């Protein structure tokens, strides 16, 4: 079970790598306001056109 | 005391034999892996 | 079942296999052989310290031979026990040699209940007893006993069927007709020797004076045409035991005669 | 492969060392048995 705990440690390291990928995704979610300021506005500024 | 030491080193020799068995197992596993990978790159080149 | 978070069954690991091979049984052989040797030497010093004036030797030989057979049975059952333990550990190692790998799926399968890896617990709690047979009776220490009874009547006699192992008490000791002196030396021998093929007792000095000079010399007695070599002869302590017991009885009767001469004078 | 070769060289050197030390312990057993006859010799001298 100590060996299994080491396997759990490597698995949680893989899960931390997955969280790093998710941080890259929320950075892609952060890269969205770069155009979402215009993507959220195309629903509003052109009232009749939209 | 040294007879018990002989018993312990014989047990260590048995452990080393089991470790060599496991190493040969993982070696043949890696051999099958590299064999399938090389036939994969073969079938790739045949066509590439 | 979920009573224990750890799985009820678990495969074997090489790191654990190291210690598993490091397992060893206690050195019972040396202590058992040394207690056997001390028991037989104390039996010898008992049968040496005996005296014909002491009455009531039957009960004492009975209890010492009961103790002897008890310790022999205990030693044999302990030998069978350690042999069965070795067989059980071999079974454990051969069952763990086919154990699966170690990962999360196997852990989950063994936690939810999977009778795949049998532990040594259930195999050791209900381990089958060896029940050893063929009681060890070929030991010379087992031949030492029973020679003290039936000797105060006629020590210089040996019944021909005394070597019959049909009786349970190591022999069939009875009165017969045998010679106490060596015909080669014509003197009561103190160092006797007898082989299993010739079945004739002779003095060591006489037999060595008769054996040297020819590479193949038969026994002086008849009814045995086969040749007897040096390796064929075996050291039977029962013969010298009987001779020294007869010498002790003679010294005791001489002391008794001297004391009686003291009283009458 | 380097694990296998060092493990097998350790196994063969341990086998040679085990043969040497088993001859050594045989000689030492004969020595302690012959000194046990010297033990009983000194014991009989003390008894006398």
């Amino acid at each position: 079970m100590n060996d299994v705990i080491g396997f759990f440690n490597e698995r949680e390291a893989d899960l931390k790598s997955q969280y790093e990928d998710k941080k890259k995704f929320v950075k892609e979610m952060r890269d969205t306001p770069e155009f979402q300021s215009w993507m959220r506005e195309i629903r509003s500024y052109d009232q009749d056109t939209k | 005391q040294l007879k018990e030491d002989i018993n312990s080193r014989q047990s260590k020799i048995q452990k080393y034999k089991d470790d060599t068995i496991y190493y040969e197992d993982k070696k043949k596993v890696y051999l099958e892996n590299i064999k399938k990978i090389e036939v994969n790159v073969a079938a790739l080149k045949e066509g590439i | 079942l979920n009573d224990n978070p750890i799985p009820k069954s678990v495969p074997l690991h090489p790191k654990s296999g190291k210690y598993f091979h490091n397992l060893h049984a206690r050195d019972l052989s040396n202590i058992y052989q040394q207690c056997y040797k001390q028991i037989d030497e104390t039996i010898n010093q008992l049968v040496d310290s005996t005296s014909p004036s002491t009455i009531g030797i039957e009960e004492q030989v009975a209890d010492i031979t009961s103790t002897y057979k008890l310790l022999s049975t205990y030693e044999s059952e302990s030998n069978s026990f350690d042999e069965h333990i070795k067989d059980l550990k071999k079974n454990f190692k051969q069952s763990s040699d086919a154990c699966p790998q170690i990962d999360l799926s196997t852990w989950d399968k063994y936690r939810t209940g999977e009778l795949t890896a049998p532990k040594l617990s259930e195999l050791y709690l209900n381990m089958p007893t060896p029940e050893p047979a063929t009681m060890v009776n070929n030991t010379d220490t087992l031949k030492i006993l029973k020679v003290l009874p039936y000797i105060w009547n006629d020590p210089t006699c040996v019944i021909p069927d005394l070597q019959n192992p049909a009786d349970e008490d190591d022999l069939q000791i009875e009165g017969g007709k045998i010679e106490l002196t060596c015909p080669i030396t014509c003197k009561p021998y103190e160092a006797p020797l007898i082989s299993r093929k010739c079945n004739h007792v002779f003095d060591r000095d006489g037999i060595q004076n008769y054996l040297q000079g020819y590479t193949t010399r038969d026994c002086p007695q008849a009814a045995c045409s086969q040749v007897v070599s040096m390796r064929d002869f075996v050291r039977d302590p029962i013969m010298e035991l009987r001779c020294k017991i007869a010498k002790m009885k003679e010294s005791q009767e001489q002391d008794k005669r001297s004391s009686q001469a003291i009283d009458v004078l | 492969t380097e694990k296998i070769r060092n493990r097998q060289e350790k196994i063969e050197r341990y086998t040679s060392d085990g043969t040497t030390i088993e001859a050594q312990i045989d000689a030492k057993v004969i020595y302690v048995n012959e000194k046990d006859s010297e033990h009983q010799n000194a014991r009989e001298l003390l008894r006398d």
